[PDB]
């Protein structure tokens, strides 16, 4: 038993769900809204299992979606370790591995404070296993990467580290006795009772290593916030190419020609000596760490990538074969970007007719390009990163162009103009990135609160026998207060799904309701719009009538920008004003950058405003191809897929202001489209406990009076309310 | 563009960026200006050696296809007599070891190697084989059967 939070009851329902998974042995779906303790109650049942002496093989890899939430999972798992470590008396060891790669890497001051992740890790690996593997020992070239050599020493040895560590625990241990996040991460993957990281590593058929053994029906995988999986399984394996990246790929390719040209006959013989070893060999020592950086296993739903380096017989012969893959690609890409065209067999069959080669050297050219510089290795990833984007695009053609498509949007179509052309090559059936995950492990359990419409869940085409919702029995319903404002028989103008600045009735209603809510909300207000086009037209219209000027009198304005550099500095100013002075207001987009995972609470933003249904632009041809393929599997579900993606992002912007129970958040759906759809693909605990009362056909005048009930009754819960259990589960 | 040279007129690339360039059989690049200028003066002779040009064997293009002279010759030698070898070898081989010789013999053929006379003796060896074209005829017949079958489903 884990004495901490009051008993609803809730752990009794989560205990039965974890028992049928091991018996049925399949994927399970569990609804865990943000209003219920999905961390204290979950981690209390998970360590009872870590002590499963009977259960022969028991694992957990647990993920999340943001780098702060990793740390959140850590700390919460810390304390439940604390208490029944105290309670059960004699403590058995533990490990939870927050495995953060790039952005949490290097302790050398020369390397660390350059801003990006990938390029600087290329400088790191170029130093470690490109200059100090080639120049294998020296005095200046072979840089003081001294604790990699300390890893060499204690990787020969056997330590036993203590427990689950933070991200900064491993940097502080970097200073003291913990070594490299990567390499200690390797030694601790060798035995780890719990590794916590992001699910983007597993759901990416490229550099995914599965960090598992050869067992295909063992281990336990637990996902977190896996509601938005339809796009991750497609955007991960998606590849693209622009004229700017293609121009740099051709410029850096000429530098490689001058490297081989200046090689005489003595050094040239050493390059051909390793070519024979790679053919007769198959377990090369370079497959331990350099595989994770370069394209590891692009054919994840198939087998591993290991061939007898085809398409090469000499060193200079491989350069001409790769040069034809660049001089012909620039001639085929520029000729198809003149007009619009969408045909998967146009690029697959067109490339084979021009370049008269086989599908074997074009498939393995990505791995051979990395091994080409391993022999000379005097290079570095800064000059190799533009060459990787071209080799990654060719890999998705020899064994993936038989089920994908090519979208060409050159002349003004959600893409840059003629100054920077771009082509699209994504997927449709979001199941190729999750099928190897279900086959490599035993059972995978996803935990999402906003994922409530389960009728559209078979989009992934995967079985799910474990299905259960969550109601959370609560005495006082002052936790949340969903409200729907849609004017009605007074103006009926509140929706704008295909209108820009043609009318001023809907824009005026959005400013009149927001101005009144800015004086009654006790803290901050976190509003969201539809897209970037309708958001800029609404703010610009308030400058003429004089609506945004009155908002500046009370709260401070915060609008999401476009660049990622000015976005991080804008959120820090919002968190400082809401905690020190008066809570400000957020005017962003439902799919912007403050909607992925901010975890803002009461002292940051306890009010949620939704301006219309957050739909998507289906007129674009980058999304129509993803929906056209659904008609081959589901004909009648051509419209329900758009409703799911619209209500999922709407609940995601709502399921963030509250985390425990005493947060008391407020959400507003100021749109008339929320009429009958609020009783189907919505939260089951909102229909019976909130949406039962008549509060859907409200207007601007009525929406303020209803909002006063949540802002006035909230002052009563102050001393004690729903306190059941008495730290003993009520003897249940 | 202007670094590869120009035969007769020599003053054409500096007059129009979108110039229509053509190729031949021996391995040269002549624009559309040198085609009409040489016909009114002579005929179809190579400006360097002696290659006759009788039939309309010119590939007109304005996208500047022959960028590098090394990569344009290896694409024509394979789709001539080496493309037909993609079927005879699999009928006797058993492992991926002889396919490296085909990729290697076409790389050195451009760099002036005496082994060019060796491959010419195999073309004159046997005079009865045909094939290749007979294989493409079966693929076209099966394609028309699928279109007719797909049309019946629509009906
Ligand atoms: S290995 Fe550990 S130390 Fe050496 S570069 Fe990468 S981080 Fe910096
Ligand atoms: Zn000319
Ligand atoms: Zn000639």
């Amino acid at each position: 038993y884990f004495p901490y939070d009051y008993i609803y009851p809730e752990q009794f329902s989560y205990m039965r769900e974890l028992k049928r998974t091991l018996d049925a042995k399949g994927h399970g779906v569990l609804e865990m809204p943000s209003g219920t303790g999905k961390t204290v109650s979950l981690l209390a049942l998970i360590m009872a299992y870590q002590r499963a002496y009977p259960l022969e093989v028991t694992k957990l890899i647990y993920c999340s979606r943001t780098v702060p939430e990793i740390e959140k999972v850590i700390e919460e798992l810390r304390k439940l370790l604390n208490f029944y470590e105290k309670q059960e008396g004699e403590k058995l060891p533990f490990l939870g591995l927050a495995l953060s790669s790039r952005k949490n890497l290097c302790i050398h001051p020369e390397v660390t404070p350059l801003r990006f992740g990938k390029d600087v890790d290329g400088k790191c690996h170029s130093l470690t296993a490109s200059y100090v593997r080639a120049q294998y020992q020296h005095d200046t070239s072979l840089p003081h990467c001294r604790f990699y050599e300390e890893f060499d020493a204690h990787g020969r040895e056997v330590p036993l580290p203590a427990g689950i560590y933070n991200l900064d625990d491993l940097k502080a241990l970097g200073r003291r006795q913990g070594w490299c996040p990567y390499f200690l991460a390797r030694y601790s993957i060798l035995h780890a009772n719990v590794v916590v990281y992001s699910y983007h590593y597993l759901l990416d058929p490229k550099i995914a290593d599965l960090v598992s053994k050869e067992l295909a029906r063992k281990a336990v995988v637990v996902f977190d916030e896996a509601h938005n999986i339809d796009n991750v399984c497609i955007d991960s394996m998606s590849v693209n190419l622009t004229r700017r990246t293609l121009d740099r790929c051709q410029g850096n390719l000429e530098t490689l020609q001058k490297t081989v040209l200046r090689i005489k006959e003595t050094d040239e013989q050493r390059l051909r000596d390793e070519y024979r070893r790679l053919v007769e060999g198959l377990r090369e020592a370079s497959a331990a760490r350099e595989t994770d950086a370069h394209l590891a296993n692009p054919v994840l739903p198939d087998e591993v990538l290991q061939e007898a380096v085809p398409g090469s017989i000499r060193t200079a012969e491989h350069f001409l074969g790769f040069l034809r893959r660049l001089l012909e690609y620039v001639k085929w890409r520029l000729r198809v970007q003149h007009v619009v065209q969408e045909s998967p067999p146009a690029f697959l069959s067109g490339l084979a007719q021009r370049v008269c080669i086989q599908r074997k050297p074009l498939r393995f050219c990505a791995e051979r390009l990395r091994s080409l510089l391993h022999t000379l290795e005097i290079t570095d990833l800064a000059d190799f990163s533009p060459l990787t984007l071209l080799a990654n695009f060719a890999t998705l053609v020899s064994t993936y162009a038989k089920g994908f498509t090519i979208i060409i949007e050159p002349f003004d179509d959600r893409t840059p103009t003629i100054a920077n052309p771009i082509l699209h090559f994504s997927c449709m059936d979001a199941s190729l990135a999750i099928k190897p995950v279900f086959e490599r492990f035993q059972s995978v359990i996803i935990t999402s609160g906003t994922l409530s419409p389960l009728d559209i869940y078979p989009k992934i085409l995967d079985f799910h026998p474990v299905t259960m919702a969550t109601f959370t029995m609560t005495l006082a319903r002052v936790c949340l207060c969903p409200m729907i404002i849609g004017r009605g028989n007074d103006q009926v103008a509140i929706s704008s799904k295909f209108e820009t600045r043609e009318d001023i009735a809907v824009i005026r209603n959005y400013g009149n309701l927001l101005l009144e809510m800015s004086a009654v909300v006790p803290d901050g207000i976190v509003a969201f719009f539809t897209s970037y086009q309708y958001m800029e037209s609404t703010v610009a219209s308030w400058y003429e009538q004089g609506i945004l000027e009155n908002i500046q009198r009370n709260k401070l304005l915060f609008i999401e920008t476009q660049d990622g550099a000015e976005t991080s500095v804008a959120l820090e100013k919002y968190q400082e004003a809401c905690e020190n002075g008066r809570g400000a207001i957020l005017l962003s987009v439902a799919r912007g950058k403050v909607s992925e995972g901010i975890d803002f609470v009461h002292h940051y933003g306890r009010a949620v405003i939704m301006f219309g249904v957050p739909y998507v632009y289906t007129q674009s041809r980058i999304l129509k191809a993803r929906l056209e393929y659904l008609r081959d599997q589901f004909q009648i579900r051509e419209n329900d897929f758009l409703t799911f993606d619209a209500m999922r992002h709407a609940a995601q912007c709502v399921g963030r202001a509250i985390r425990g129970k005493t947060d008391y958040g407020l959400m507003v759906f100021a749109d008339k489209r929320f009429a009958r759809g609020d009783k189907r693909g919505k939260l089951p605990r909102w229909i019976q406990e909130h949406l039962t009362d008549a509060n859907l056909n409200l207007t601007v005048d009525e929406g303020v009076q209803v909002a006063k009930y949540f802002l006035r009754q909230m002052a009563q819960p102050f001393h004690r309310e729903d306190q059941l259990g008495l730290s003993l589960l009520s003897l249940e | 563009m202007d670094d590869q040279g120009c035969p007769r007129c020599k003053t054409t690339k500096y007059r129009n960026p979108s110039l229509k360039l053509m190729v031949n059989v021996c391995g040269h690049t002549l624009c559309e200006s040198c085609v009409d200028l040489l016909f009114v003066r002579g005929a179809g002779n190579c400006p360097e050696c002696g290659t006759p040009l009788r039939k309309s064997n010119f590939r007109v293009q304005l996208f500047e296809d022959p960028t590098v002279d090394k990569e344009v010759e290896i694409r024509k030698k394979v789709l001539k007599i080496y493309n037909k070898r993609e079927e005879d070898f699999p009928s006797l081989r058993e492992y991926n070891d002889f396919l490296e010789e085909v990729e290697e013999i076409v790389f050195n053929l451009t760099n002036n190697v005496d082994l060019d006379n060796t491959k010419k003796k195999m073309e004159i060896y046997q005079k009865e084989n045909k094939d290749v074209i007979q294989k493409n005829k079966l693929k076209l017949t099966r394609e028309q059967e699928e279109l007719e079958e797909a049309l019946e489903v629509e009906r």
